[PDB]
């Protein structure tokens, strides 16, 4: 085989799909917002403010429009937001930066200009990110509400936080509050259908939808016994393998309610000794469960054993083989609250485990299933900042003052370091600043005079702290103003933002094999 | 694949809604028309109203995807403004399209429009005097919401029909009328017409000369499945077990009829003394001839073929309990409507089920030989129901004929949204949209949309005073003595459906394919 | 496409849909009508002069007409002439508008013209009825109007087809002050002439009449579209050539097997069957021998025609019939119908409401014609029936309403000033019609119309006469239409014409 690929058009194509992408999202983004509407090929719209939603729902191509979505995932899953960021924040780099550079015609030095603009970016960060406190769900509530109105929804802003606040706090880990690590799986969050804000509220613990789900399980008894598994119900679910027959067609029908028959021995001596709780791994088999629900036990399932353990000592429990076996004794209960809800048939048990690491399955409800999600949604990023102001109670003002308060910081670092690196030092700060201007450019007027206001303000008055109001375009303070960019989610943003386009950068040649 | 940004996916998104929005400005008060529509099936529909219009088929765009939906939002919301809600959008976008023909952001030109709305929702409250639900204070609305909604003339018979049917109730009281609605088409020497005819009427009933056509004391045993088996609230074979199974039940299927109606012969004189009660068994299927004559014969009416919706409707019209079988039944289940009337106009009987111990079910029957007209008037009727009956609905009633519209644009007068102007103009481009009413008319009936407007603008500005357009000749008077007043739930919800989606356009910079 | 777009389906489409199903009318209205030839899915000539008649078999893809079709079979079952009328007069009514459209007066305001109008329309056809006469018996009286209603829907015989279908719908009736749908049946049959058609009360079968001759008396019938092979509840019967053998078997058991069928038909009582499928060779042989008349090989034709009259319903599978299922007639007789020698049944009291005119000539198209005759004389006499009023036969009432409603524009004034001046105008092409099938002006026609200025007679209709236009009184010509005819035709045609002219653009996906 004879091919090669040849320099710009990749990364033109690349800077393209960069900028492109880049282009109605930063317009999405702010107080005042945008709105990308996909038409689909069968005539459907798709209108939301994530591209990333739309682009995933339309062609998605081999260039950085692969490459968008991959670092907008790795932004979805960490910290839960930035989604709309990095893509907004790669396509700003790479194209200031390169055509420049690559008309100074060099990938090498704009490579090293991104870790030069990240600390920069850390130091003015850490530096101007003010602490807020992590006891303080109020002092959370105007950095957590602040990263809710983000992107679509100031809906949830109170509510999705409120839940949000004190759970995340009441959350811990296997490392221990909650804090440190991203541990999401104790952010959970699991829905109840249709309900009420009103009936919703703060679970600042685990609930287990598959707890109870009928009215006959083992209801609000408060010292539970988890079992697991291994003698009343055994790994081993197998046949019975009684009287069976190759040559007969009535076998057929029988091999298959013999699984359970042994199943139902197995929840049958959870009968005879009664464990108020039951958990299995691999699930168990209903006509077994009837009888488990004859004896009031709660039958726990399709939850994991890990999430159980954690929901099991968080709720209390003594694990045993079989309830006559007694392999050592554990703490009865580890929770507060036990409460089973019912919204719809559907019976959803909120066992409230307080400072647990537990699942943290936390109690959210809309008005309706739909925007039930928008709790979530919310309450992630809420949480997201919950467990932010955990891990970094320092966390930034601004509008995008911050992407100001780095490409000042960098030019004045820029102005410090000199060498040809200056230049895409440079070239990537005056990136930065196009991200709030665009979002004050939605305001109106001059945008430019007002970055000339900014980067006036900016050594003189303060650089992300006193901010770019996001709604108006003015000169504020965005921690007055109680806007909050978070930390961890600003300098996150960048971490993934800054790795794309030196891909980009790095590619100036594909193959089809 | 290809996208379309910045004002490219703007204009088609605005130009394909005005586009659609103005062939549907053909149709508004009385001097509108009755659209021509044929869908995919062929059929022939003239409607002034929105939702027949806008839910069946479009030139198909982006926008054409939005409109229904705010126009699935007027209809069942109030069900009048249909034909109102749509002409108010594009208005309100070639006013907003001269901000940005000019130039400007979609998006300070959006924070320009709800406020005005908002405004306006105010100045509703303000303009509008609360009105009585008497009838005949309704029928000035009546005539309207219909007349607005479809021609006059139709309207007109409508107006007291459907006064008739929103009066009928019981005191529920509902935005629209779901059981007040149980429509009769029937081929008639009328081809455009409906009788109110009160109570609930089955679909049809049997004749015989023994069978009661009068039964003013009902004891209904609701009757689905037929004669033809025993004690089945279901038909099907107690045989067919093999081939010559066949022939068994249909020789053994006689007896069942004679057991049927040797129950329904009984269960007469059980529940009704003797046969001076009419026994009623409304047979949802046909009447075998035997107990056809033998129930005939014995006193009870067997009726042929009720409804589903004749038989929930008699759950609430008779007050008593449906079935169905034709079993003896304990007397007490049994329906009574205190008229069980087989009636026969034309050659089809449609049995009244009256005096309504729940007489929130009332019955029109419409009238055409030719269903095109047959269609038609059915499909004003219920448009204008639910728009009269949110006459009835309503203790505030708002004057229509461009009584109100001028009190906000005048009243709107600018300043008040002085901070960029852009609301002084996004209320000038929302305070062009209010008039759309009287611009239609006088555009459709005599004079200039225009010409006649400034008199009414003037003369509002002249004394305060109510005035408008008229539904009718196009030319001032005051809206007030008219009477023209437009339903209060119309309103609002008539301002809310049309800036909500005239704000996502502006938002909406993007579109791809 | 049925889909539109472009303002035609406005200020087109209605002006072109109505033409085309009328300029039928204007050579096929007036005391005579030029037929127009049909052809079918099946090939054949078929000559049309009745509106509904063209119509029924033209295919139409235009969204504005198919409201009108319908009210010329409106105006067909009520009256049967004016259908033509409708069609040409609608003809003149929207098209006036296109002016108004160039003039620019908008939809509703001149629809509430033609309205208004035609509300006062209907109010002066009842001062413009012009004598009246009736009989609920004779031939004579009646044939004028059955012979004047179809003379637009018939160029044939005027007095002839007056006769027999006022004989037919009268003396098929004990009252014929009652008047219903089928009063009448006919048997389309060739021979001799078109003239030596006939009235036969009752019920014909011009098929065969088979069986021995058992009752004259008894026409009562167990009505069957069950073939007789053997076709009965035990065994199913059919007529198998298969093997030899086997049909020894079946001429053997086919006369029991017949035998417990025409049983059934006696035991639930007739001495006639209606058989509307076959009957096998040794069935009607057992038919000769059971003593019971086999009319066989019926037509659905015949086989409805009896259902219909009857009232009874014919058995697809042999079960023991009911009497729903059982028809009885006046007597079951041979007698000729109009010079054919099949059973011809009786029908006056037993079940009845079956006259036969026989329907004649050299071919089925003459009996097609003299069917568009007929058919109006059923609707016309109905008419007469529901009111004897006589009104100025069609045109010569016109220029009546016009001059009336000339001036009424000026009563109006307001756009509808000229919008009843335009329906004053409305009325006008019928006359029109008549003398364009005679070739000749109406213009002259209107001119000596509106010489006298009273319009109670005078009108040039379809003549010789005419040939040169010439005023003769279709009053005393003997052509007077009905009052709700004179109603009818002007209400649909205003009915249908005012819905159809508001409509718009179809909307399409």
């Amino acid at each position: 085989n004879t091919k090669r690929e040849s320099g710009r058009k990749v990364q033109s194509g690349n800077i393209n799909a960069a900028k492109t992408i880049a282009d109605i999202i930063r317009t999405c983004l702010g107080p005042k917002s945008m709105m990308k509407m996909l038409l689909d090929p069968m005539g459907g719209i798709v209108m939301t403010n994530d591209g990333n939603a739309i682009l995933r729902e339309i062609q998605v191509q081999h260039p950085a429009a692969k490459s968008m979505i991959e670092i907008s995932r790795t932004q979805d899953e960490e910290v839960g937001d930035g989604t709309t960021s990095v893509i907004i924040l790669a396509g700003e780099m790479l194209s200031v930066a390169e055509h420049f550079l690559e008309q100074q015609m060099h990938p090498t030095v704009v490579i090293s200009a991104y870790r030069k603009a990240l600390d920069d970016m850390i130091s003015t960060l850490k530096k101007i990110s003010i602490p807020v406190d992590i006891s303080d769900s109020d002092m959370m509530l105007n950095i957590i509400n602040s990263s809710i109105t983000t992107k679509a929804i100031s809906r949830w802003s109170s509510l999705a936080c409120n839940i949000a606040l004190d759970a995340v706090k009441m959350v811990q880990f296997e490392e221990n509050g909650r804090k440190e690590i991203d541990i999401k799986k104790y952010a959970r969050v699991e829905k109840i259908p249709g309900g009420i804000i009103e009936d919703s509220c703060v679970l600042r613990g685990v609930m287990i939808n598959k707890d109870v789900t009928h009215p006959r399980m083992r209801r609000y008894i408060k010292n539970p016994r988890i079992v697991l598994l291994d003698s009343s119900l055994e790994y081993k679910k197998g046949e019975s393998q009684t009287d069976i027959e190759i040559t007969r067609e009535e076998d057929f029908t029988r091999i298959l309610q013999m699984e359970e028959e042994y199943i139902q021995q197995l929840c049958e001596d959870i009968i005879q000794l009664k464990p108020d709780v039951v958990i299995t791994e691999k699930g168990i088999s209903d006509l077994a469960q009837h009888y488990l629900m004859r004896a009031n036990i709660t039958a726990i399932r399709r939850v994991r054993k890990t999430d159980n353990n954690r929901i099991a000592r968080a709720c209390g429990a003594r694990i045993v083989s079989r309830p006559e076996e007694l392999r050592e004794d554990d703490v009865g209960t580890g929770a507060g609250l036990l409460e089973i809800k019912k919204i719809g048939d559907e019976y959803f048990t909120f066992i409230t485990d307080c400072k647990d690491p537990k699942a943290c399955t936390i109690l959210l409800r809309g008005a309706s299933k739909e925007i039930l999600s928008e709790v979530e949604r919310n309450l992630q990023d809420a949480m997201q900042v919950c467990r932010n102001v955990l891990l970094d109670p320092q966390l930034v003002p601004g509008g995008g003052a911050s992407e100001m308060a780095v490409a000042h910081a960098l030019t004045e670092k820029s102005k410090a370091m000199t060498g040809v690196e200056q230049w895409p030092y440079r070239a990537v700060a005056q990136a930065l600043e196009v991200i709030p201007r665009t979002l004050i450019q939605n305001c109106g007027a001059s945008t430019i005079r007002l970055l000339t206001s900014l980067r006036a303000k900016h050594t003189q008055e303060n650089c992300e702290t006193w901010g770019v109001n996001g709604e108006t375009g003015t000169l504020v303070d965005m921690k007055e103003l109680g806007i909050w960019e978070p930390l961890a989610v600003k300098l996150q943003t960048y971490k993934t933002a800054v790795e794309t386009a030196v891909l980009l950068l790095r590619i100036d040649d594909i193959v089809s094999g | 694949a290809e996208v379309a940004r910045a004002q490219a996916a703007l204009a088609v998104n605005i130009s394909a809604a005005r586009g659609l929005q103005d062939v549907l400005r053909t149709n508004l008060g009385p001097k509108g028309t009755m659209k021509m529509l044929v869908s995919g099936a062929g059929d022939i529909k003239l409607t002034k109203d929105g939702n027949v219009l806008l839910h069946e088929m479009q030139i198909q765009h982006p926008t054409a995807s939005l409109i229904a939906k705010v126009a699935t939002a007027q209809d069942d919301i109030t069900g009048d403004g249909t034909t109102s809600n749509v002409l108010i959008i594009g208005e309100l976008l070639k006013q907003a399209d001269l901000y940005i023909s000019e130039g400007l952001h979609p998006r300070i030109i959006t924070e320009g429009f709800e406020a005005a709305k908002e405004k306006a929702l105010q100045f509703l409250e303000e303009v509008k005097v609360s009105r009585e639900m008497d009838r005949e204070t309704l029928i000035d609305v009546a005539r309207t919401s219909l007349r607005t909604k479809v021609h006059a003339e139709l309207a007109d018979v409508l107006t007291e029909a459907v006064v008739d049917s929103i009066l009928a109730i019981k005191k529920q009281d509902e935005p629209i009328d779901l059981f007040m609605i149980e429509i009769m088409e029937m081929k008639h020497k009328s081809e455009t017409d409906t009788s109110l005819i009160r109570g609930l009427v089955l679909d049809h009933g049997a004749r015989h000369p023994d069978m009661k056509k009068r039964v003013e004391d009902a004891y209904i045993l609701t009757c689905n499945v037929s004669l033809e088996y025993e004690k089945t609230e279901v038909n099907s074979g107690f045989f067919y077990k093999s081939a010559e199974e066949r022939e068994k039940l249909v020789k053994a299927e006689r007896k069942f009829i004679e057991d049927r109606v040797k129950k329904i012969i009984e269960l007469k004189r059980k529940v009704c003394g003797d046969s001076d009660k009419g026994f009623v068994v409304i047979n949802q299927k046909g009447i075998d001839p035997f107990s056809l004559d033998a129930l005939s014969k014995e006193g009870i009416v067997a009726l042929r073929r009720a409804k589903r919706r004749n038989m929930e409707r008699l759950t609430l019209a008779c007050g008593g309990v449906a079935l169905n079988s034709f079993d003896d039944l304990s007397p007490d289940c049994l329906g009574h409507a205190g008229l069980v009337y087989e009636y026969t106009l034309g050659e089809e009987k449609f049995t009244f089920i009256e005096k309504c111990n729940n007489p929130r079910s009332v019955t029109l029957l419409i009238k055409g030989p030719n269903k095109h007209t047959l269609t038609q008037i059915k499909d004003a009727v219920r448009d204008g129901l639910r728009a009269v009956k949110n006459a009835i609905d309503d203790g505030c009633v708002v004057p229509g004929a461009g009584a109100v519209e001028v009190a906000m644009a005048e009243a709107l007068i600018k300043h008040k949204p002085s901070v960029k102007g852009r609301a002084q103009l996004g209320v000038q481009a929302f305070a062009d949209a209010l008039l759309i009413i009287p611009k239609v008319l006088a555009q459709n009936s005599g004079f200039d949309l225009q010409e006649t407007l400034v008199k009414i603008q003037a003369e509002h500005s002249e004394s305060g005073q109510l005035v408008g357009v008229d539904l009718n000749t196009g030319e001032p008077m005051v809206a007030a003595e008219v009477g023209v007043w437009d339903n209060y739930c119309v309103k609002k919800q008539l301002l809310h459906s049309c800036t909500v989606i005239a704000t996502n356009i502006l938002l909406v910079d993007e579109i791809m394919r | 496409a049925k889909h539109f777009s472009g303002l035609e389906e406005a200020v087109y489409r209605n002006i072109q849909a109505c033409k085309e199903l009328a300029q039928t009318t204007r050579t096929a209205y007036g005391p005579n009508g030029m037929n127009k030839m049909v052809i079918n899915h099946l090939e054949k000539l078929f000559v049309t002069n009745d509106a509904a008649t063209i119509l029924r078999e033209l295919e139409v893809q235009h969204p504005a007409a198919k409201m009108i079709v319908m009210a010329s079979h409106m105006q067909e079952q009520e009256v049967g002439d004016g259908t033509n009328f409708v069609l040409v007069f609608a003809g003149a009514l929207l098209e006036l508008a296109e002016e108004l459209l160039r003039i620019g007066l908008s939809v509703s305001e001149v629809i509430e013209g033609y309205e208004i109008a035609c509300r006062k329309a209907h109010e002066i056809l009842p001062n413009l009825v012009c004598c009246s006469a009736k009989n609920l018996r004779d031939i004579d009286e009646v044939s004028s109007l059955l012979r004047t209603s179809i003379m637009s829907k018939q160029y044939g015989n005027e007095v002839f087809l007056a006769k027999l279908i006022a004989q037919a719908c009268v003396s098929i009736f004990p009252d014929s002050g009652h008047f219903n749908v089928d009063n009448i049946r006919v048997c389309k049959i060739l021979g001799s002439g078109i003239s030596s058609s006939s009235v036969l009360h009752g019920m014909v079968f011009k098929k065969e009449t088979e069986g021995d001759v058992t009752s004259v008396k008894d026409a009562k019938i167990a009505v069957y579209s069950c073939p007789f092979d053997g076709m009965i509840t035990e065994t199913k019967g059919t007529v198998l050539i298969k093997t030899a053998e086997e049909l020894m078997n079946f001429s053997k058991g086919e006369e029991n097997l017949m035998d417990a069928q025409v049983k059934a038909i006696a035991d639930t009582g007739a001495n006639v069957v209606v058989t509307g499928g076959k009957v096998a060779d040794m069935a009607l042989h057992y038919a000769n021998k059971y003593n019971i008349m086999l009319v066989r090989l019926n037509s659905k034709w015949d086989l409805r025609r009896l259902c219909k009259t009857v009232g009874a319903t014919a058995l697809p599978r042999l079960t023991p019939p009911v009497l729903e299922e059982m028809g009885h007639c006046d007597s079951v007789y041979l007698s000729e119908v109009g010079d054919t020698q099949v059973v011809v049944f009786k029908h006056e009291k037993e079940d009845g409401a079956i006259s036969t005119i026989v329907l004649r000539g050299s071919t089925d198209n003459l009996m097609d014609d003299i069917e568009r005759a007929v058919d109006d004389g059923v609707n016309t006499f109905k008419v007469l029936t529901r009111d004897k009023r006589l009104v100025p036969g069609g045109g010569a009432t016109e220029i009546e309403l016009a001059k009336q409603i000339t001036s009424y524009g000026e009563t109006c004034p307001g756009l509808e000033q000229y919008a009843i001046k335009k329906f004053a105008e409305a009325f006008e092409a019928i006359p029109r019609a008549l003398a364009e099938n005679s070739g000749v002006k109406a213009n002259e026609v209107i001119s000596k119309l509106y010489a006298v200025h009273q319009e109670g007679n005078k009108n040039v209709g379809l003549d010789i006469e005419a040939e040169v236009p010439a005023v003769k009184d279709m009053l005393e010509a003997g052509i007077l239409d009905t009052y709700l005819g004179k109603y009818w035709a002007i209400k649909l045609a205003t009915n249908a014409a005012v819905t159809v002219l508001r409509v718009d653009q179809i909307i399409m996906a």
